[PDB]
């Protein structure tokens, strides 16, 4: 048994190993989303497949139930074994109280899966961070956030990976009341803010709404050719 | 180059939990003050971002109906101390069929928080304030990250402790009533926090004798604001 | 001590439970439900003691619910029915085995529908009709003196209905009320509940 | 008993350079029939055959157990087993479970891959392998099934004669077992072909 | 005892870490194996490193390994690591039909092995494996399939991947021919040795320098075919007639 | 031992006797058999005192604990599902409990019947003990879903009336609760020699 | 073979009252036909305001006892108080579970004061189920003593008769009556009556001797 | 007490398992070795030098039967040579409990080379400083097998392993062809361990076994003297 | 240095610094003076505080009914041994239904902290227990150290700054075994006023006192109880 203090404190009071882990998590794929009021919209940017491949294999928004949907950031090794571990926990929560599991509920598992095991022996950190997005029983769509070292936090908007406190300081200049009034309206926020991030022409994006009676519905590369078409547009005629 | 996590200094004390002390000081402040009317106790929220939601996080959260908690330091392993500290007062209900008293929540925890090593990884970075109404009337405790504890009449922890411990040792005497010793600690807050204070920034919760731990809502609090 | 019924036709599986949750001698409840749903095309059936149907049926459930959220495709229903019968046969010679009576009904897009038929000691047996129960004495003669492979689902109704008449002839037990459920291409239906007015 | 809690028949019998197999087709319980299409004969590999009869959880549990270590035989070397190689890994099968055994008696039968020889054994439910030159047995009409053999086999018989021997060996020794019946199958195996016969029984 | 000790785990200051890139880095060497599917059937072009006039050339194959009675897979790396990764999905594709009585979905089975070669880049103190594999195979939920594993964990679908040491050099030309769904069986491997005849630097292509093994669907089959050292230098020579055709005409 | 309970539209009405013996000898007259496990659950005593007075605390346990993690209240078919899986660990070594579940919820009312053996049903009434059947016939006259606060109070407290007259091992006082909105309330709490003058002019 | 279990008779009782508590045991052990010795009270101290009473079989007797006393040490080095009546009764409860299928074979009655200086009782069934009452009296002669505290202090089935509160001067000499018609009938009442009176001051003792058969 | 639990053998930045290249350097500095199938047996020859004449040359053996039908050699370090032949003797043994059968010689080369790359990656070991030759007729056709300290393993035709490993090589190829007998087989392999020995090649500074249909065996030092004989 | 960082590592002088640098972290407690007459045995501590609106960390510690403790060092890895302390006491009384004698509790102790200052990786307890008791024989004062190495005594004192106490105690110890409990305390009371700086010295509420005694239970006195001892007692002579 390999029993060892991975991450340690240091002489001015910081752990190395778990800001070291935030910048891998600063290297990976952009992923922005935000919440409206009936009908959630995320979507990753930075696609950048081969364009001559398998695509259906390279997919980063998954579920966890059938209300819960969840995308991430940084290395992708270390972060579908995270989600096969919540989508576990989410199925033996049903076999005790018998309810659908609330968006609360799942996000405290993965932030808690995550404190203690930075707290192990022979354990380096997770390098990921999620974003989770469901609409629980009553019908409110909200969203969170998981840091590396497993602080939750909810959120309106948001936007992680490279190129995320650009998009970020782009969001709150940007969210208003009003650009939550459409359902089609509040895509094209996002789809604003990730042509404002890594390149993001159309082909690099790839959106999935979820009107909170659904399953994920992820649409092909036609609406999202439309959606540029009539954002960029707006902007021709305005500018 | 490198020591172990259990390792004496020359000058005795140790690495680790003398590391973990300096790691507190970048937590949000929190002040705690002990009437005999009853515990006040409150913090800021330190709010980063406009589109972040601010009700989301918190600082005071519940052990019992009679025992609150305050936290400061780092926050995700707090959440493991507080989770102890829950279970341990309903396993003495369960077995004794009352309720444990504040002074013993407190050595409950504080036993947890050194026990790191080797065998069976790190101390805890947290700093923890305690009000509660037990049969001895109102207390307030503070542990540290380690594992000593001691009651305080009114205790200023976070990054601002120092500055806060200086002007509470001027206004505090045994004869507050518990709805000054409430204005007396936004007067504080306000000195030392970065952001203008509103409703928004701070969240407080009182415990007394009569009713059960209270927690302020946005509604009851700016009163206190407007009227500072 | 309780029965159901498993009529298998060309496209379609017509199972069907009664609706009683016995005690001593009086019972408890007139409106139970012996049956489970673990995809969009099959059911299970579960028949036995007290704490075993009820725990047994549903762990089965988590896995198959499991099975298609780590994959985003469902089990067949030969596989669904095979991994049931590896969960009894190694609990079987253990310190606490499961004693239940049970057969699953499915319908797959490939090889249509399928019946399978288990016991408390797990042999699976792929059946054109089945029963459990003690009734399963009176009501297997009437199925098999009138079956068709090629029968129709309207006709194979009133083949229940004959079937569960003379379980209400010659039979000491009560059992009032009967669930139907049928297994299709568009998944599961509810049909009618029928009963006999005690009245 | 617990042998006869489900019945089941199974024969096995040494032609000149082939070798029959026949079991029953009945699934019942006690008193009950289920169904008539109960498998009793696996395949393990072209020209190698097994037939278990018995309790008939661990007739579907011991085909499992055993083509699971069969696959990885055939995979870590690069060949076909023999059939007196799959005798010992039986053998061992069952030994394991020497105090919570397998309620079933396996019947082996098959040619040899290299030199078309046939073979047939046959073992106890903790595993004593006991290899013969004419014919084998197992189930619960084992002595009904002893009386046809010893008085209709003959040493070197052509795959006609030998379908002939083993038809009216199983259709008069089931017949007078009342927990076994329903219908026989018949693998008759050889090096250039197979063939499986259903045979026309009282379904009595 | 904490002074020897290497910390084979945890991360480097810049973010990365630094024991599965060295990994990577020997996965670049020592060895080439590609594949490519378009239709019914998908092939692996293996080359042979060890050509010396004195080894015996049994076991089938030399980097084929068949895992299932469905598929196989390619192997480049260490070859000692290699074995202790092969007899690990092997069996649990065994487990798997133990289990199920059916054969496993190819895609699955990819997941399973990936999830034990992750976790020695996570915890344990351990020297990964330097074993990065392709996997071709079949099954009913998606019909031919083509995979590649690496050893930091993450896999993906392809339909034309070299692991080679001009790897870089292969899959530049594999997408400047080829075509979606079209390359049948007989341009495929046409296709194959026009690859490898530019990414090896022995000229010529030695008809004992190369394996290629194909997979495909006979009805209840699924045959996996290493074909054999005497087809393979007609399909060579076949390369080099039609070379010496199109270089004299442009 | 007689205990019952059914929902109508304005709550659920709890109901049970207040006799314990040992063999023929009657140890107490006074035994609280419906337990208070919250300001919002209630609980009933069936079969082993002992085994429902431990595992009915024990439930009381964790539903405060998964109240202050989830800051809400537990759902009454959860409470019954936590007490159905901590009894099934000790299947075959023989507890007895044949307790029931009461409470409201933000489905509505709800009333569970949990057994030691693993039985966890639904229901609109239950009646459990050694003189559940008495209490059944009963019942079963005078039951309506659109009964009064008044008369479904006449109703529980006749029902164990008649079930403490032919049966043996029943008796001593009538306890009699109701689960409402916000939460139960004690209702009364009448001796049977007092009702035996009460009903019978 | 080799039985675990022996019964060893013995009778204990208690009574509450408004502002005192009393407890009673015989002082005879004795198992089979036969005479162990005739001094073995079963009044323990455990506060100052608490006495416990154990009957049954006296190897589960003393070593019940000897684990209690161990957990009052245990509650004050980590509370800085004394348990209460009402703790330690609660306690108790679960000590008898945590044996649940290999039981102790102990009739248990706890008398004491609570909070508010009145009396209380708590008395124990050999699995750890509980009640409090007025008066409860538990061992050999138990079915004996129980209908007779129910006609004077419960004053049940009797007509046109005062509620007057217990004095103590009344439940002296009610406890001492009691005893000596158990001593006529039942064979395991003891000789010599040990009495422990609980109040606001302390714990008093006193003995009254019996018939010796 | 317990153990390190952590692998001693990493990756270089040059992407090269260090430990496992320094081990082969042992190999190097071993006696030498040659091993030479033709047709019908396989012919194992090692070079055994007593460093003074005190020392008893037949107590110990190089050439050590496994089976009936299974040799073995080595040139590598002597103490970790004789750690997994009894490794190599159980191994044998738990194939015959199940299968009632002599273990094929691929079969017994997949499980001896299993341990030795278990064994370069487990914690707190340094990995083996042997290479082996490992000889026997399965089914006829013979087998000569390779493994080295890495876990690998090869099938040769004719090898050599050991000091100038790399000029007995050179001389297998100018000298071995697919059609000899076994005894010429043993002609041509005294003759390349004369390449790299000292000045007497008696009876005893060489150990010679065999194998053939009859099984394994070890040549006595009386006709090991004959083959010595009419040599060079 | 590269002989300074683990308790198995020796020095080549012959002395593990990993020991001597626990003997540092009891200089840094406040002083305690424990001593004995021929019938008690009487312990008297010096508390200390942060701010003067925090209470005073206490040390005096109730083990059993006959023995109590005074510490000196970190205050958690106190509480480490104190409950083993009572532990063992109550389960020599739970099996042979006697109180356990103190000379043979302390050996318990020195085994016990002996055993982290050989293996690896394990810290000594930096802990600072006096020990005051009764057998059979009567009073006992004990020491223990991080060194595992227990000495009997009858005056000693630890803490920072605690050789001012030693003189005081050496040149009155003639005295000790004859007076009773009233002027044994204000004896030891004059070796406390001794450790300190010149203008502070005994304001009732940084002074515990602690008391086993031939016919007395083991007692701890705070804080208001102090003021009928700690009334007697000369000024300061300057």
């Amino acid at each position: 048994s390999y029993d060892r203090a991975i991450t340690v404190f240091s002489p001015d009071g910081h752990l190395f190993q778990v800001e070291y882990a935030q910048e891998a998590v600063k290297k990976g794929s952009t992923a922005v989303g935000v919440r409206g009021r009936d009908i959630v919209v995320l979507g990753v940017e930075k696609k950048s497949v081969a364009k001559l491949q398998d695509e259906r294999t390279v997919r980063k928004i998954c579920a966890l139930d059938d209300n819960v949907c969840m995308a991430f950031a940084g290395l992708t090794a270390d972060a579908r074994i995270v989600i096969n571990r919540a989508r576990v926990e989410c199925q033996s929560h049903r076999l005790t109280v018998e309810d659908p599991v609330t968006v609360e509920y799942i996000t405290r598992y993965i932030a808690s899966l995550k404190q203690r095991y930075t707290q192990s022996n022979g354990r380096r950190p997770f390098g990921i961070s999620a974003l989770i997005v469901g609409f629980d029983f009553d019908g409110t769509p909200r969203l969170y956030q998981t840091d590396p070292s497993g602080t939750y936090h909810a959120w309106k908007a948001n936007a992680i990976g490279r190129g995320a406190k650009s998009v970020r300081e782009f969001l709150e200049k940007n969210y208003t009341d009003e650009a939550i009034e459409t359902d089609d309206l509040t895509i094209k926020l996002v789809i604003k803010a990730l042509l404002e991030v890594v390149q993001s022409g159309g082909k690099n994006i790839e959106l999935a709404v979820m009107r909170r009676d659904q399953s994920l519905k992820i649409l092909n590369p036609e609406e999202i050719e439309k959606y540029v078409a009539e954002i960029e547009k707006e902007k021709e005629e305005n500018e | 180059y490198d020591r172990g996590v259990n390792t004496f200094s020359p000058e005795g004390r140790l690495f680790q939990v003398e590391y973990a002390i300096e790691a507190i000081k970048l937590g949000s402040t929190a002040i705690g003050i002990q009437t005999s009317e009853g515990v006040c106790l409150a913090v800021e929220k330190r709010i980063t971002s406009p589109l972040m939601e601010p009700s989301s996080i918190e600082k005071i959260v519940e052990i019992d109906a009679h025992i609150g908690c305050a936290m400061s330091g780092l926050i995700a392993d707090a959440k493991t101390l507080i989770d102890k500290a829950r279970v341990e007062t309903q396993n003495h209900w369960f077995t004794y069929n009352e309720t444990m008293t504040v002074e013993s929540v407190t050595q409950a925890v504080s036993n947890l928080a050194l026990q790191f090593g080797e065998e069976d990884s790190r101390p805890f970075g947290v700093a923890l304030l305690f009000g509660g109404v037990d049969e001895k009337g109102p207390q307030l405790f503070h542990m540290d990250p380690s594992g000593t504890f001691v009651q305080c009449d009114a205790r200023a922890i976070g990054s601002a402790s120092e500055g806060a411990q200086s002007s509470l040792q001027e206004v505090y005497h045994k004869s507050m009533t518990l709805k000054e010793a409430i204005k007396s600690s936004l007067i504080i807050l306000k000195q030392v926090m970065e952001e203008k204070l509103n409703a928004t920034n701070i969240e407080l919760a009182t415990v007394q004798p009569g009713q059960n731990f209270h927690m302020f809502t946005k509604e009851e609090l700016e009163e206190v604001i407007k009227d500072i | 001590m309780e029965y159901l019924i498993g009529i298998q036709g060309p496209d379609y599986v017509l199972v069907a439970s009664d609706r009683v949750a016995a005690s001593n001698i009086v019972q408890m409840k007139d409106d139970h439900d012996k049956m489970f749903k673990m995809s969009e095309k099959i059911l299970l059936l579960c028949v036995g003691e007290a704490g075993d149907t009820v725990q047994f049926a549903e762990y089965i459930q988590k896995n198959v619910q499991l099975y298609k959220m780590r994959n985003g495709y469902e089990l067949s229903p030969t596989a669904a029915a095979n991994f049931t019968r590896r969960n009894l046969a190694d609990c079987l010679r253990s310190r606490t085995p499961y004693h239940v009576n049970l057969l699953l009904a499915g319908y797959d897009e490939h090889e249509g529908p399928a019946l399978y038929y288990m016991d408390y000691l797990a042999a699976l047996a792929k059946a054109p009709f089945a029963a459990h129960g003690y009734g399963a004495f009176l009501t297997l003669s009437i199925l098999d003196r009138y079956y068709t492979p090629t029968i129709s689902r309207e006709r194979a109704v009133e083949l229940l209905r004959k079937c569960l008449e003379e379980l209400q002839k010659r039979f000491i037990l009560n059992l009032p009320t009967f669930s139907v459920r049928i297994i299709d291409k568009n998944g599961i239906h509810d049909l009618d509940n029928i009963s006999f007015p005690k009245q | 008993s617990i042998m006869s809690y489900n019945g089941g028949a199974v024969m096995a019998m040494k032609g000149k350079n082939c070798v029959a197999i026949a079991a029953d087709r009945r699934f019942g319980i006690q008193a009950q029939m289920v169904t008539t299409d109960f498998q009793k004969i696996f395949p393990m590999g072209d020209r190698l055959y097994i037939g278990l009869a018995g309790l008939a959880t661990d007739v579907q549990t011991v085909a499992q157990r055993l083509k699971f270590r069969l696959n990885l035989y055939e995979l870590k070397e690069g060949r076909q087993i023999k059939p007196y190689t799959l005798m010992s890994m039986v053998a061992n099968l069952l030994y394991e479970k020497r105090f919570g055994p397998y309620y079933t008696e396996p019947v082996i039968a098959g040619l040899d891959p290299k030199t078309f020889k046939p073979f047939i054994c046959s073992l106890d439910l903790i595993g004593c392998p006991m290899v013969t030159d004419d014919f084998v047995v197992s189930g619960t009409c084992a002595e009904q099934m002893y009386g046809m053999c010893e008085s209709l086999w003959e040493p070197n018989m052509d795959p006609d004669h030998l379908f002939e021997t083993i038809s009216q060996a199983m259709l008069n020794a089931v017949d007078r077992d009342a927990v076994s019946g329903m219908g026989v199958i018949v693998h008759i195996i050889e090096k250039d072909k197979i063939t499986t016969r259903t045979l026309k029984a009282r379904m009595d | 005892s904490r002074r020897y000790d290497s910390r084979t785990t945890i991360f480097s200051p810049e973010g990365r870490l630094y024991q599965v890139e060295y990994a990577m880095e020997a996965i670049g060497h020592a060895g080439t194996c590609l594949g490519i599917l378009a239709n019914d059937g998908v092939l692996l072009a293996a080359e042979r490193r060890n050509i010396h006039k004195l080894l015996d050339e049994v076991f089938f194959s030399e980097k084929i390994y068949k895992l299932n009675e469905d598929m196989a897979c390619s192997v480049a790396g260490i070859t000692s690591d290699a074995n202790v990764l092969t007899n690990e999905l092997r069996l649990i594709a065994q487990r798997y039909l133990l289990q199920y009585q059916e054969p496993i979905p190819c895609e699955q089975l990819v997941t399973a092995l990936c999830d034990i070669k992750q976790a020695y880049t996570q915890f344990g103190g351990k020297r990964p494996f330097g074993v990065s594999l392709l996997y071709i195979g079949w099954d009913k939920h998606y019909g031919f399939q083509l995979y590649q594993s690496d050893p930091s964990g993450n896999y993906g679908g392809w339909k034309a991947t070299c692991i080679g040491n001009n790897s870089a050099a292969a899959v530049s030309m594999l997408k400047q021919d080829y075509k979606e769904g079209e390359m049948t069986l007989k341009s495929a491997l046409a296709l194959a040795i026009k690859v490898l005849n530019k990414t090896m630097d022995v000229s010529k292509l030695s008809a004992e320098k190369v394996e290629i093994a194909t997979l495909t669907r006979e009805n209840g089959k699924t045959v996996i075919r290493v074909l054999k050292q005497k087809e393979v230098e007609q399909l060579i020579k076949k390369h080099e007639e039609e070379e010496a055709k199109a270089e004299r005409e442009k | 031992t007689t205990t019952l309970a059914f929902k109508f539209r304005h709550g659920v009405i709890v109901a049970a006797d207040s006799r314990a013996t040992a063999g023929a000898y009657i140890a107490s007259q006074t035994v609280k058999k419906v337990i208070e496990i919250n300001p919002y659950l209630l609980g009933t005593m069936a079969g082993g005192a002992a085994d429902c007075s431990f595992w009915e605390r024990l439930l009381a346990r964790q539903c405060r604990i998964y109240e202050l993690r989830n800051k809400e209240r537990i759902s009454v078919a959860a409470a019954s599902k936590l007490l159905a899986n901590m009894v099934y660990q000790y299947k075959g070594m023989g507890l007895s409990m044949g307790t029931m579940i009461c409470g409201w919820d933000k489905r509505g009312p709800g009333l569970y019947y949990v057994d030691s053996e693993g039985n966890r049903i639904s229901g609109a009434t239950f009646s459990v003990g050694s003189g559940s059947v008495y209490a059944y016939g009963v019942m079963d006259r005078g039951y309506s879903y659109d009964l009064e606060v008044e008369q479904a109070y006449d109703l529980a407290r006749r029902a164990i009336y008649q079930a403490t007259y032919r049966d043996a091992y029943s008796g001593g006082a009538v306890n009699l609760y109701h689960v409402r909105e916000d939460g139960w309330i004690r209702v009364s709490s009448d001796n049977v020699a007092d009702l035996h003058e009460k009903y019978s002019g | 073979r080799f039985s675990p279990y022996v019964f060893n008779g013995g009778t204990i009782l208690a009574i509450a009252g408004e502002d005192f508590a009393i407890v009673a045991s015989d002082t005879r052990l004795s198992e089979g036909f036969s005479i162990h010795t005739r001094d073995s009270p079963k009044c323990y101290k455990l506060t100052d305001k608490t006495v416990i009473g154990c009957s049954g079989f006296h190897g589960d007797c003393l070593t019940l006892t000897k684990i209690i006393e161990a957990r009052l040490k245990m509650y004050k080095h980590s509370n800085n108080k004394a348990m209460t009546t009402g703790a330690i009764a609660a306690m108790l409860s679960t000590i008898l579970y945590s044996r649940r299928f290999f039981p102790y074979y102990v009739y248990n009655i706890i008398g004491g004061l609570d909070e508010e200086g009145k009396g209380a009782v708590y008395s124990f069934d050999p699995v750890g189920s509980y009640q409090r009452d007025s008066f409860k009296a538990g061992g050999s002669a138990s079915a004996m003593l129980q209908p007779l505290l129910d006609n004077q202090v419960g004053f049940k089935n009797m007509q046109n008769v005062e509620h007057v509160p217990l004095s103590l001067d009344r439940a002296m000499r009610l406890v001492k009556d009691v005893f000596i018609s158990a001593a006529e009938r039942d064979v395991y009442t003891g000789d010599a009556l040990r009495i422990c009176i609980v109040t606001k001051e302390g714990i008093r003792e006193e003995t009254v001797s019996l018939r010796k058969d | 007490e317990r153990g390190y639990s952590f692998s001693l053998t990493t990756f270089s930045p040059s992407g090269k398992l260090v430990q496992i290249e320094y081990a082969l350097a042992a190999v190097a500095g071993g006696a030498p070795s040659v091993g030479i199938k033709a047709a019908n047996g396989v012919v194992l020859a090692t070079e055994k030098k007593q460093k003074s004449i005190l020392y008893d040359e037949r107590s110990v053996h190089k050439v050590e039967p496994i089976t009936k039908h299974i040799g073995l050699v080595y040139s590598g370090m002597g103490p970790d040579y004789r750690v997994l032949v009894h490794r190599a003797r159980k191994l044998a043994q738990q194939y015959y409990l199940v299968y009632q059968e002599p273990i094929p010689t691929a079969q017994l080369v997949q499980r001896v080379a299993s341990v030795m790359q278990e064994y370069t990656q487990s914690g707190g070991v340094r990995p083996f400083g042997v290479s082996l030759l490992i000889c026997g007729w399965n089914e006829g056709r013979p087998y000569l097998f390779q493994s080295d300290p890495s876990g690998a393993y090869f099938a040769w035709k004719a090898t050599a392993m050991g000091k100038n490993y790399v000029n007995g090589k050179t001389f297998l190829e100018k000298r071995y062809n697919e059609d000899l007998e076994l005894e010429d087989a043993i002609h041509t392999a005294i003759l390349t361990l004369k390449e790299s020995f000292e000045g007497q090649m008696t009876e005893d500074n060489i150990e010679v076994g065999i194998c053939n249909e009859a099984g394994f065996r070890r040549l006595t030092p009386t006709e090991v003297k004959d083959y010595l004989a009419a040599i060079a | 240095n590269q002989y300074d960082n683990d308790v198995t590592v020796w020095s080549p002088q012959g002395r593990i610094h990993q020991i001597e640098y626990a003997m540092e972290a009891v200089k840094q407690g406040s002083a305690t003076v424990g001593l004995k007459s021929k019938t008690h045995a009487v312990l008297v501590a010096l508390k200390r505080a942060q701010s003067e609106l925090a209470a005073h960390q206490k040390k005096i510690l109730h083990v059993d009914n006959h023995i109590g403790i005074s510490i000196a060092g970190l205050t958690a890895d106190a509480r480490l041994l104190c409950n083993f302390m009572r532990q063992e006491c109550l389960d020599s009384r739970f099996v042979f239904d006697r109180p356990l004698p103190v000379s043979r509790l302390v050996s318990l102790i020195g085994s016990k902290t002996q055993i982290p200052t050989q293996r690896y990786g394990r810290r000594p307890y930096g802990v600072g227990l006096l020990i005051a008791g009764y057998d059979d024989m009567g009073p006992h004062i004990f020491q223990t150290c991080p060194s595992a190495n227990y000495f009997d005594c009858r005056a000693m004192s630890i803490g920072a700054r605690s050789q001012s106490a030693r003189t005081y105690l050496e040149r009155h110890m003639s005295e000790f075994m004859e007076c009773n409990l009233n002027e044994l305390v204000k004896h030891g009371l004059r070796a406390l006023r001794e450790t300190l700086p010149a203008e502070q010295d005994l304001t009732t509420k940084n002074v515990s006192i602690g008391i086993v005694g031939k016919d007395l239970e083991f007692t701890i006195y705070d804080d208001d109880d102090v003021s009928p001892f700690l009334e007697g007692l000369e000024e300061r002579p300057q």
